[PDB]
């Protein structure tokens, strides 16, 4: 989509796999910001917005 | 009402151990008041700020 | 300490820096007290293909 109507996948009950998303040499940026990628797999968030 | 000079010292003693207790939610500008949380989210790189 | 990386992993040499280089090949510690030199390199090491 464009940067004007940007699509938002609301994230539910799921076990996610932050594991290979940062192992991975297929993203240019992973910027993170208030968390850090190294503790994404042990952390219980309430909701993901996409 | 009459012993009202040794109330008060047991009030103020109590009402400053209170705000010294509720002192420890406060968050002073950073992200969260439990260092649990703050360690548990960021590296020892950013943490330290 | 000599070294060769590519581009931007180049740039990924820095105190407190996530990364691939700074994960498994070449780690620097919060605490370095130094410089970090780092020059283009093309027609000295370039072989075809």
């Amino acid at each position: 989509a464009s940067v004007y109507a940007w699509n938002r996948k609301r994230i539910s009950n799921c076990v996610a796999d932050y594991s290979v998303l940062y192992n991975s040499a297929s993203f240019s940026t992973f910027k993170c910001y208030g968390v850090s990628p190294t503790k994404l797999n042990d952390l219980c968030f309430t909701n993901v917005y996409a | 009402s009459a012993l009202g000079k040794l109330q008060d010292v047991v009030n103020q003693n109590a009402q400053a151990l209170n705000t010294l207790v509720k002192q420890l939610s406060s968050n002073f500008g950073a992200i969260s008041s439990v260092l649990n949380d703050i360690l548990s989210r960021l590296d020892p790189p950013e943490a330290e700020v | 300490d000599s070294f060769v990386i590519r581009g931007d992993e180049v740039r990924q040499i820095a105190p407190g820096q996530t990364g691939k280089i700074a994960d498994y090949n070449y780690k620097l510690p919060d605490d370095f007290t130094g410089c970090v030199i780092a020059w283009n390199s093309n027609n000295l090491d370039s072989k075809v293909g």
